[PDB]
Protein backbone atom coordinates (compact mmCIF):
# COMPACT_ATOMS: atom_id res chain seq x y z
CA UNK A 1 0.00 0.00 0.00
CA UNK A 2 2.87 2.36 0.75
CA UNK A 3 4.37 1.63 -2.67
CA UNK A 4 0.96 2.13 -4.29
CA UNK A 5 0.57 5.55 -2.71
CA UNK A 6 4.10 6.54 -3.68
CA UNK A 7 3.58 5.62 -7.33
CA UNK A 8 0.12 7.20 -7.35
CA UNK A 9 1.66 10.50 -6.27
CA UNK A 10 4.65 10.12 -8.60
CA UNK A 11 2.22 9.85 -11.50
CA UNK A 12 0.42 13.11 -10.79
CA UNK A 13 3.55 15.05 -9.84
CA UNK A 14 6.04 13.81 -12.46
CA UNK A 15 4.16 12.64 -15.55
CA UNK A 16 3.05 16.10 -16.77
CA UNK A 17 5.89 18.44 -15.78
CA UNK A 18 8.09 18.72 -18.91
CA UNK A 19 10.84 19.63 -16.43
CA UNK A 20 11.41 16.18 -14.89
CA UNK A 21 12.75 13.95 -17.62
CA UNK A 22 14.46 12.25 -14.71
CA UNK A 23 15.47 13.10 -11.23
CA UNK A 24 17.40 16.37 -10.74
CA UNK A 25 20.21 14.65 -8.82
CA UNK A 26 21.26 12.91 -12.07
CA UNK A 27 20.99 15.85 -14.48
CA UNK A 28 24.78 15.87 -14.88
CA UNK A 29 24.44 12.81 -17.12
CA UNK A 30 22.05 14.45 -19.57
CA UNK A 31 23.22 15.83 -22.91
CA UNK A 32 23.70 19.56 -23.19
CA UNK A 33 21.26 22.06 -24.63
CA UNK A 34 22.32 23.45 -28.03
CA UNK A 35 20.15 26.53 -27.45
CA UNK A 36 21.99 27.76 -24.34
CA UNK A 37 25.14 29.84 -24.76
CA UNK B 1 14.60 11.96 -27.23
CA UNK B 2 11.20 13.62 -27.68
CA UNK B 3 11.05 14.49 -23.97
CA UNK B 4 14.55 15.99 -24.10
CA UNK B 5 13.63 18.19 -27.05
CA UNK B 6 10.60 19.43 -25.11
CA UNK B 7 12.70 20.04 -21.99
CA UNK B 8 15.36 21.92 -23.94
CA UNK B 9 12.77 24.20 -25.52
CA UNK B 10 11.19 24.80 -22.11
CA UNK B 11 14.42 25.69 -20.32
CA UNK B 12 15.40 27.92 -23.24
CA UNK B 13 12.07 29.69 -22.80
CA UNK B 14 12.77 30.09 -19.09
CA UNK B 15 16.33 31.36 -19.60
CA UNK B 16 17.35 34.80 -20.86
CA UNK B 17 20.68 33.96 -22.55
CA UNK B 18 18.92 31.52 -24.87
CA UNK B 19 20.05 31.46 -28.48
CA UNK B 20 17.94 33.54 -30.85
CA UNK B 21 17.98 30.61 -33.28
CA UNK B 22 18.09 26.82 -33.22
CA UNK B 23 20.70 26.74 -35.99
CA UNK B 24 24.31 25.85 -35.30
CA UNK B 25 27.16 28.33 -35.48
CA UNK B 26 27.28 29.96 -38.91
CA UNK B 27 30.70 30.26 -40.53
CA UNK B 28 30.02 30.95 -44.23
CA UNK B 29 29.72 34.74 -44.19
CA UNK B 30 33.45 35.20 -44.79
CA UNK B 31 33.36 33.25 -48.04
CA UNK B 32 30.36 35.29 -49.18
CA UNK B 33 32.18 38.55 -48.44
CA UNK B 34 35.30 37.29 -50.23
CA UNK B 35 33.43 36.23 -53.36
CA UNK B 36 31.51 39.50 -53.39
CA UNK B 37 34.72 41.53 -53.28
CA UNK B 38 36.18 39.20 -55.90
CA UNK B 39 33.30 39.62 -58.34
CA UNK B 40 33.31 43.38 -57.74
CA UNK B 41 37.02 43.64 -58.54
CA UNK B 42 36.77 41.24 -61.49
CA UNK B 43 34.04 43.41 -63.01
CA UNK B 44 35.91 46.64 -62.27
CA UNK B 45 38.97 45.28 -64.11
CA UNK B 46 37.06 43.53 -66.89
CA UNK B 47 35.64 46.97 -67.66
CA UNK B 48 38.81 48.90 -68.43
CA UNK B 49 39.95 46.19 -70.86
CA UNK B 50 37.08 47.33 -73.04
CA UNK B 51 37.14 50.96 -71.95
CA UNK B 52 40.87 51.35 -72.74
CA UNK B 53 41.06 50.23 -76.34
CA UNK B 54 42.76 53.57 -77.05
CA UNK B 55 42.48 53.70 -80.81
CA UNK B 56 44.37 56.98 -81.16
CA UNK B 57 44.89 60.21 -79.24
CA UNK B 58 45.12 63.91 -80.13
CA UNK B 59 47.63 65.81 -77.98
CA UNK B 60 48.05 69.54 -78.69
CA UNK B 61 51.79 70.17 -78.97
CA UNK B 62 53.57 73.49 -79.38
CA UNK B 63 55.00 74.06 -82.85
CA UNK B 64 52.81 71.50 -84.66
CA UNK B 65 49.15 71.64 -83.63
CA UNK B 66 49.19 75.36 -82.79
Amino acid sequence: GKIHGAVWRMKHLFATNFKMVGHPRYAYALPKNPLLQ
Amino acid sequence: KLKLDAYHLLEASQSETAAKSALSDLNWFSDLADIYSGQQTMAEMDVALKAQGEQKLSYPIQGKNI
